[PDB]
């Protein structure tokens, strides 16, 4: 469906203004007609663009209802309503048991419902942000007559105009401009002002000059033109529908889920049937033969984990929302963690957006400046009189001026008037020689000639604020060759001196250097005009050479560009430690691409491109071995002629790629050919051309301060302060979170066996019923919770920033080690702990072990008042139930006692809690609530009846002690066993 | 495999084996201490027994026993459970001066054969007649109903003093020896008729206290036939028969906490 | 006691809860110090 969307697009820029009149059935001067207008409008439709159909929240929240447990837990309930409704008709049954527990666990299903659905949530109006870049209104030429219309009612074929401060409603062909300047940076990512003129400029419509496009605004000038594309027909019109329909689709996160929901929820299912039969072969009447089927399923189910998760998840990003970091999809919380290639954008993302002084070349020497946002680095040149003389240049000759109401926020952070290379300069000296407003006071303005296209310089007369000469001073910046030719001595190191060819190739050299480095380079020279051959009164013609241009003084070069955020190039190399894959994907042109990821460490120190082998070896690009290239630029012209076989090949090829002049298909297509390799992967971004790739990335990360709001709506996660530092923290965090979730499972599947195995021995053995089903829900949905949620909080246990990113196929949240552990060993000690207490408290009472096999007959039978125990006393029906009920009180208890220890266990999976340490203070939180909880849930009265809660003999509660102790032991043994030998046996059979 | 080799699938059994094997032998462990603490003649605890329980001889389907007289089958089902009771106060069971003693035939007081210790052999219980049930196969019109105070280890029943009002008042007032037990619905469509030791309708004291399976086998406890020739047909009847004492009580819950809760219907 | 032994078949059920009700309680303000040493 997309798939048309995904290529690069087809124009009639190629054809005459006439010759595109013909196309349209249009005029050129007088316009449309109002009716032909209104016909077309009712032919192509309105100028705007349609949202796509969404799925109502409706279907979204009952579509967690049926994923496994809730599956189960749905069986569970409705068989408890059925067990009820088969009593209700036989014996008057005036309990409230099927019925009550009926309620209670479709009401778990109905909360986990909730807790799914706040997890799977989808943020999303891409559409609603590309609507907003539709004017309300647009200037049409109609009848021969200007008018302004809702911006809908445009279409193809009729004359609009366009000035300074206004948006283009649509895509247009340009037939008539005067000094227009448009924004193209919806397409490119680049605010760089761009011509347009009627005349065709380049094949390539993208680049052309005589085409405007919807998405974009004009900066300045006028322009007349005919539409050729409305709404969803535009260029921009069709990346909207493209990113805003893409398929969202799974999270890695997400995908572990219902993995585990299937393990689980067969083991459930296995059981489930497995002991069903078993009870009928045993002659158990299908009434009772359903109850033991709830109680299997209640037991089975893990009725808390999910939630578990979703609150794990929610207190990562709450944590990350504290360092600037926003997360608008719980599940992008551990992505960044699993990710293994990052595709970034350089403009606003990589690059602070700000053309910036880098460089200067004085005294023939090349001085580097600061080019960070808070200035961390050092100072290249105070001293030398040479740079006072440039320095004033770069002030004087210099029109660009800071906004009003700035001096709060520092200077290179400030909005500035102007273009970007004398907001660059203006910048550059207002840091390092203070208030530039004071050199241009000092210094006044009497004539300037401002940067010409032909004279491909700027020049300025000022008086010099000098008292001793109060004369006049000339000034002039351009094009470093031009300047050249204008010169004949240099200001070395204060004193002048002739310009020897030296000089004049040390020049050159340095010329080449800077410009090597992406770098826009300017040139800068003055003279002192002589004094008795101009007066304190001599008038200077602008308009016509009233003064020499030539033979002046060069004194220096400045260079600039875009550059790096300061924490841009760390982050990079931390990225690639981690393993992670880096990737640029820029609009921007490839010199400027290849060198700031030089800059940043996307490309290291020594790589080549075959292009570079080429020069260097001066041979033939054919001639030499692409293999022996590690390192790729490719131009978005050559990527558009490559099949994604071929763009496979590229990436697979490759350690090191830039990506140069993409489109945002184009970005798109990358980002899918890597996943397409099985990668999960990171897009970083902040322009509405990102849009798509953001879409589609596994986690789309954009800036918030730079970003545009429709970048801010493909993404996943928001950088609040721009600082990129945070994906290095996100994707730490990502990977901590996915161990302590295996942590965090282990746990609470862990305490599933001592519910299972009582219910197993109440059908094989016939003894009374050991713990209740209402009971199990008093740990899962209780005791467990808080514990469960504290080892979100678990420190790292070794340097998780070191190791390679997991495998997404093989390396799961929930393993077959994962489950012998918790099911197979630990488990098991927990329901001997829980069978303990429960002989312990029957034999105190009378009713010794050997005496209770195939008592459950004579037990449950409400008419004998009169059971015989092994002293030879008789129990009527309640009193007898009321040490039942106090056996699943204290087997409750034994649970919560048997899960201290497994809480502690559970903190590590390889290291010791000796040396781990327990400075987890919501952990400690969990073990005195969790005991507090039970302690209540026992001796607090009318829990007898609520819950079938008993109050516990003091004795009672260290019955599993000595199994809580072995827990302990035994698992600190393992792990031992674990660390001193790497090898792999107690490693490859119980390592998490 | 599924998992793993056949060394992989050896070596998890030869584990699990073992591995399980010490947690089997470990939980015995802790079930022999348990053991070891405990007496063989008397339970830790006896709180939970405490108010002793009263049931009766005719298996209620849920606390009632309806009939109908012009049928035989129709109370067959009640007289396998009598049955089943008396049977084991026969005389051919209670031989010899071993383990069975001749005690009052008039309700006296408690027996004390010294501690819970079997420093002595099996302490000689009272022998009781079933012959002492004057009038009760059994009750084919108008049953015959047995109750039965339950047996709780060195309990000593205390009956009530004749300081205040009674309920039957003062009517064959044993005071000193005797457990009383009164059968009730208004509703007084009935004819309360008791049989027991002495001729007294309650337990006759010289039975306990009671020194347990272990220190008493063949032991018998007293037993009260209550027989209901109600003049009424075929409506439910709900008769409650109560003990009293001062170790007698009874709750809400427990409805077999010392009385009964009979449904009565010769449905004939 | 001899016939007098009807402690034998009492527990202080009113006590035990009274003081299970306590240490839950001050088990629940001790969990409350140490989460609340930083929030
Ligand atoms: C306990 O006493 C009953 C009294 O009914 C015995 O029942 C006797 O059963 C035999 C054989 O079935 C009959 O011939 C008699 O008529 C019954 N009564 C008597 C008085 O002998 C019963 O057998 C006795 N049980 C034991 C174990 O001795
Ligand atoms: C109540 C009692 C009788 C039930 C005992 C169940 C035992 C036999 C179960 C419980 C957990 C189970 C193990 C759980 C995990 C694994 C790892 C997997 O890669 C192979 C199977 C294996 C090794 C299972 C074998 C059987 C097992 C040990
Ligand atoms: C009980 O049986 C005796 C004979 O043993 C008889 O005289 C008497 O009438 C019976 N009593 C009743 C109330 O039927
Ligand atoms: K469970
Ligand atoms: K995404
Ligand atoms: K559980
Ligand atoms: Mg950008």
């Amino acid at each position: 469906l997309d798939e048309l969307k995904k290529e690069v697009s087809m124009d009639d820029h190629k054809l005459s203004l006439d010759e595109l009149h013909n196309k349209y059935g249009t005029d050129l001067t007088r316009g449309l007609t109002n009716a032909r207008a209104k016909e077309i409008l009712a032919r192509d439709g309105p100028n705007s663009l349609t949202p796509p159909p969404t799925t109502p929240e409706w279907i979204k929240f009952c579509r967690q209802l049926f994923g496994g447990f809730s599956i189960l837990l749905w069986i569970g309930a409705i068989l408890c309503f059925l067990a009820y409704g088969i009593q209700a008709a036989t014996e008057d049954e005036p309990a409230n048991d099927n019925l009550y527990l009926g309620v209670v666990l479709s009401t778990v299903v109905i909360v986990t419902g909730c807790f799914s659905y706040y997890q799977e949530a989808k943020s999303s109006r891409i559409m609603d942000s590309f609507k907003n870049m539709v004017p309300q209104q647009a200037l049409v030429i109609r009848d021969g007559e200007k008018s302004t219309i809702n911006a809908e009612f445009v279409v193809a074929g009729d004359l609009v105009e366009v000035k300074g401060g206004d948006r283009i409603p649509a895509d247009l062909r340009i037939i008539s401009a005067h000094g227009c300047k448009v924004d193209n940076s919806s397409l490119t990512g680049e605010s760089e002002p761009q011509t347009r003129s009627p005349e065709f400029s380049s094949e390539n419509p993208l680049e052309t000059r005589n085409i405007a496009f919807f998405s974009t605004n004009c900066v300045e000038g006028t322009a007349r033109g005919v539409v050729v594309y409305t709404g969803d027909r535009t260029v921009m019109g069709r990346i909207a529908t493209l990113a805003s329909g893409l398929e969202v689709g799974r999270t890695p996160i997400a995908i572990e889920i219902e993995h585990f929901i299937h393990i689980i929820t067969g083991v459930a299912v296995f059981l489930g049937v497995s002991f069903f039969i078993l009870s009928l072969i045993l002659g158990y009447s299908w009434l009772e033969a359903v109850i033991f089927l709830i109680g299997i399923i209640v037991a089975n189910v893990p009725e808390g984990l999910l939630a578990t998760v979703t609150v794990c998840l929610t207190l990562t990003a709450k944590r990350m929302a504290r360092k600037n970091c926003l997360v608008k999809n719980l599940e992008a919380v551990e992505t960044l963690g699993s990710t293994s290639t990052i595709c970034s954008d350089k403009t606003g993302t990589l690059t602070q957006n700000r053309m910036t002084v880098a460089h200067m070349w004085f005294d023939n020497q090349i001085h580097e400046a600061d080019t960070t946002e808070n200035q961390s680095g050092a100072a290249f040149d105070k001293t030398s009189a040479t740079w006072s003389a440039l320095s004033r240049i770069a002030a004087l000759c210099n029109r660009a001026v800071f906004q009003a109401g700035q001096d709060n926020v520092p200077i290179l952070k400030r909005s500035v008037a102007g273009d970007a290379s004398e907001s660059a300069l203006l910048k550059c000296i207002e840091l390092c020689c203070g208030s530039v407003q004071g050199m241009r006071d000092r210094n006044p303005k009497i004539v300037e000639i401002p940067f010409n296209s032909t004279n491909k310089y700027q020049l300025s007369i000022h008086e010099n604020e000098k008292s001793s000469e109060s004369r006049y001073l000339l000034v002039m910046k351009g094009a470093p060759e031009r300047i050249l030719d204008r010169c004949s001595t240099i200001l070395l190191n204060g004193a002048e001196e002739p310009l020897k060819e030296d000089m004049k190739e040390a020049f050159q050299n340095a010329y080449l250097e800077l410009g090597g480095l992406g770098e826009r380079v300017l040139g800068f020279c003055h003279f002192a005009l002589p004094e008795d051959k101009y007066n304190e009164g001599y008038p200077f013609d602008a308009d016509e050479p009233n003064f020499p241009t030539t033979d002046l003084c060069f004194v220096g070069l400045m260079a600039m560009i875009d550059p790096p955020r300061a924490a841009v190039p760390d982050a990079v190399g931390k990225c690639r430690s981690a393993g992670i894959k880096v990737i640029m994907v820029t609009g921007d042109h490839p010199i400027t691409a290849k060198a700031i990821a030089k800059g940043v460490g996307i490309i290291s120190e020594g790589n080549e491109t075959i292009e570079d082998i080429a020069a260097r070896l001066n041979i033939p690009i054919g001639q030499v071995n692409p293999r022996d290239a590690k390192a790729c630029v490719v131009h978005g012209s050559d990527l558009k002629d490559l099949s994604t076989e071929v763009l496979d090949d590229i990436l697979h090829y490759h350690t090191e790629i830039v990506f140069a002049r993409t489109s945002p298909q184009q970005k798109l297509i990358i980002v899918e050919g890597c996943q397409r390799q099985g990668a999960i992967v990171a897009v970083t971004g902040d322009g509405v051309n990102d849009s798509p790739a953001l879409k589609k990335a596994d986690i789309g990360v954009a800036m918030g301060i730079s970003g545009s709001d429709v970048s801010k709506q493909a993404a996943d996660m928001i950088l609040l302060d721009d600082n990129f530092a945070s994906i290095v923290t996100g994707v730490e965090e990502g990977r901590l979170i996915f161990d302590n979730l295996k942590k965090s499972i282990a746990y609470t599947l862990t305490s599933n066996i001592p519910e299972i195995t009582p219910f197993l021995v109440f059908i094989i053995g016939n003894v009374p019923l050991p713990l209740g089903t209402v009971t199990i829900l008093c740990i899962d949905l209780g005791t467990d919770m808080v514990p469960a949620i504290s080892l979100a909080y678990e420190q790292a246990e070794s340097d998780i920033m070191k190791r390679q990113p997991r495998n997404p196929k093989t390396d799961k949240l929930v393993n077959e080690r994962l489950i012998s552990m918790a099911y197979g060993q630990i488990g098991m000690i927990q329901a001997l702990g829980g069978f303990f207490s429960y002989f312990v408290i029957l034999a105190e009472n009378g009713f010794l072990p050997m005496d209770l096999i195939g008592k459950r007959v004579r037990w449950d039978d409400r008419w004998i008042s009169d059971v015989e125990d092994s002293f030879g006393q008789q129990w009527t029906y309640e009193q007898r139930k009321i040490v039942e009920f106090t056996c699943h009180t204290s087997f409750f208890i034994s649970i919560v006692v048997v899960q201290w220890a497994d809480l502690i266990i559970c903190k590590t999976r390889r290291n010791s809690i000796f040396q781990q340490g327990m400075k987890n203070k919501i952990l400690i939180f969990g073990l005195f609530e969790e005991t507090a909880l039970a302690a209540f849930l026992s001796y607090c009265p009318g829990t007898d009846v609520a819950l079938r809660m008993y109050p516990l003999k003091p004795s009672w509660w260290f019955c599993a002690f000595p199994y809580s102790l072995i827990i302990f032991l035994y698992d600190e043994m393992r792990r031992f066993i674990i660390r001193r030998s790497p090898g792999g046996w107690v490693e490859q059979e119980t390592y998490y | 495999f599924l998992g793993r080799t056949g060394s992989s699938w050896f070596k998890i059994f030869l584990f699990y084996l073992i591995f399980y094997g010490c947690l089997a032998g470990i939980f015995i462990g802790t079930i022999q201490v348990l053991l070891l603490t405990l007496s063989d003649f008397e339970p830790k605890y006896q709180d939970r027994v405490a108010p002793p329980g009263l049931s009766h001889a005719p298996y209620a389907i849920k606390t009632e026993i309806s009939f109908s007289i012009s049928n035989p089958k129709s109370y067959e089902s009640f007289v396998k459970s009598m049955h089943k009771l008396m049977d084991l106060y026969n005389e051919s069971s209670q031989a010899g001066n071993s383990p069975f003693e001749d005690c009052s035939d008039t309700p006296a007081d408690y027996i004390k054969r010294g501690d819970l210790d079997d420093s002595q052999g099996q302490k000689k219980a009272c022998r009781f007649s079933r012959m002492w049930l004057k009038n009760c196969g059994y009750a084919e019109g108008k049953p015959c109903v047995v109750a039965k105070l339950n047996r709780i280890i060195g309990f000593y029943p205390k009956p009530l003093k004749n300081t205040t009002d009674l309920p039957e008042e003062l009517q064959a007032n044993y005071n000193q020896y005797v457990l009383p037990l009164r059968c009730a619905a208004r509703e007084k469509i009935g004819s309360i008729e008791y049989f027991g030791l002495g001729g007294y309708a309650g337990f006759p004291l010289q039975y306990y206290p009671y020194y347990g399976k272990r220190l008493q086998k063949k032991y018998l406890q007293p037993l009260l036939a209550i027989q209901f020739t109600n003049l009424t047909q075929n409506m439910e009847l709900r008769i409650e028969c109560k003990v009293y004492g001062e170790n007698i009580d009874y709750s809400e819950k427990d409805r077999f906490r010392g009385r009964f809760e009979v449904k009565i219907e010769v449905k004939s | 006691e001899g016939p007098d032994n009807d402690e034998r078949f009492t527990y202080d059920y009113y006590r035990l809860r009274v003081v299970g009700l306590i240490v839950a309680a001050v088990l629940c303000v001790i969990g409350i110090i140490i989460l609340l040493a930083g929030k």
